[PDB]
């Protein structure tokens, strides 16, 4: 399996610059044009630009002309997207997609969320049965939630985040009454605050 | 640029039925370079159809595209619960390079009525040291449900925050989580949340300090 | 020609 792997999420102050990467190893990628598409939360997909196999030729969308720089490293099979003078409207999930030789984007990276916020970036955690972990007071998004290091993935419900201005989400799971005293599971919680509570 | 339009905004159908999605372009799409992308919640877009009518590798035969010029159509026969996603159409051209997407069409999957499972969660002593009762509704359909908090038989108003998961990709059920957000808590005792739903022949209440 | 080839002919003059 060949697969695009993007870098982690970053939080940048307004006016700052951001640089997102995309690992595209294999002839399937190194011999084709690559694209960048972003998606503001709750919005559609917006094409940013395209870069050629050798990395010499680029073409940017009219909206991003003069603000974006697409580069490509052929010795490491790594793509880069740099966007300067970040404003609030640039907050989006930035995808890296492979341009099929026929045209369409048939390979997509998992995406990279860029949060342009002036506010400072630490969450706090507190028949059959059900257990859950309440995660409140956090900024900015997101705050991943895993159960037993991902070993238990059948029955998990991680609700989306929601007065004070801080995010708060919950992650629930369902288990039989007999598995309570036998299996001991812990929830795995925030990259912007580089926190990893269990 | 070439502006892309889609209709309808939202489409709600049952499994086994046929979904019909429309895509209109402001100009004629050269070489019928029209693509359809499926994006499920929390996932990247996924190529379903390129070149107006070409199924990408791995796409079942029930997905089908058609059209030319400015009008294009995507038809999803034999709808399945896994087909819950937003579908974008996209034109692409080479000279000059141009890539514009449509606004998208949200496809929701209907199912039969399913009753929720209510769970009351009193706040642990950890949160009480800082100075929020969580009510859980697990796996239900449809989404609309009336959750009401009653602290010692007193309908609370303006102190609860709800959160609903996306429609499940397997059984099309929703899950809701209310939060009845220490001064006013030590004055009352019996806190409860009453859930009202059409899958319940009668209203159900889950109560519980100690 | 393929779409990739059409792009290659685009950047030949640009």
């Amino acid at each position: 399996e060949v697969q695009l792997v993007q870098s982690g999420a970053e939080v940048k102050k307004p006016g700052a610059s951001v640089k997102v990467s995309c690992k595209a190893s294999g002839y399937t990628f190194t011999s084709q044009y690559m694209h960048w598409v972003r998606q503001a939360p709750g919005q559609g997909l917006e094409w940013i630009g395209i870069i050629n196999p050798s990395g010499v030729h680029t073409s940017y969308a009219q909206k991003f002309q003069g603000r974006v720089t697409l580069t490509r490293d052929t010795s490491t099979s790594t793509l880069y997207m740099e966007l300067s003078s970040l404003r609030s409207e640039d907050t989006a999930v930035y995808y890296c997609a492979r341009g099929s030789p026929k045209g369409a984007f048939d390979y997509w990276g998992q995406g990279t969320l860029v949060t342009v916020s002036s506010a400072s970036t630490g969450p706090s955690v507190f028949g059959t049965a059900a257990l859950g972990c309440l995660v409140k007071d956090y900024f900015p998004e997101p705050v991943t939630v895993s159960w037993n290091s991902g070993a238990l993935t059948s029955g998990v419900h991680t609700f989306p985040a929601v007065s004070s201005g801080l995010y708060s989400l919950s992650s629930v799971v369902t288990v039989p009454s007999s598995s309570l005293g036998t299996q001991t599971y812990i929830c795995n919680v925030h990259k912007p605050s580089n926190t990893k509570v269990d | 640029e070439i502006v892309m339009m889609q209709s309808p905004g939202t489409l709600s159908l049952s499994p086994g039925e046929r979904a019909t999605l429309s895509c209109r372009a402001s100009q004629s799409v050269r070489s019928n370079y029209l693509a359809w992308y499926q994006q499920k919640p929390g996932q990247a877009p996924r190529l379903l159809i390129y070149g107006a009518s070409s199924r990408a590798t791995g796409i079942p035969d029930r997905f089908s595209g058609s059209g030319s010029g400015t009008d294009f159509t995507l038809t999803i026969s034999r709808l399945e619960p896994e087909d819950f996603a937003v579908y974008y159409c996209q034109q692409y051209g080479s000279s000059p390079p141009r890539f514009t997407f449509g606004p998208g069409t949200k496809v929701e999957i209907k199912r039969t009525v399913a009753a929720p499972s209510v769970f009351i969660f009193p706040p642990s002593d950890e949160q009480l040291k800082s100075g929020s009762v969580v009510c859980l509704l697990n796996n239900f359909y449809p989404r609309e449900a009336k959750v009401q908090w009653k602290v010692d038989n007193a309908l609370q108003s303006g102190n609860s925050q709800e959160s609903v998961t996306e429609q499940d990709s397997k059984d099309s059920t929703y899950s809701l989580s209310s939060t009845l957000t220490k001064a006013d808590y030590e004055k009352h005792k019996v806190y409860a949340c009453e859930v009202t739903h059409q899958g319940l022949s009668s209203p159900v209440t889950k109560s519980f300090r100690g | 020609d393929s779409f990739k080839e059409e792009l290659d002919k685009y950047f030949k003059n640009h």
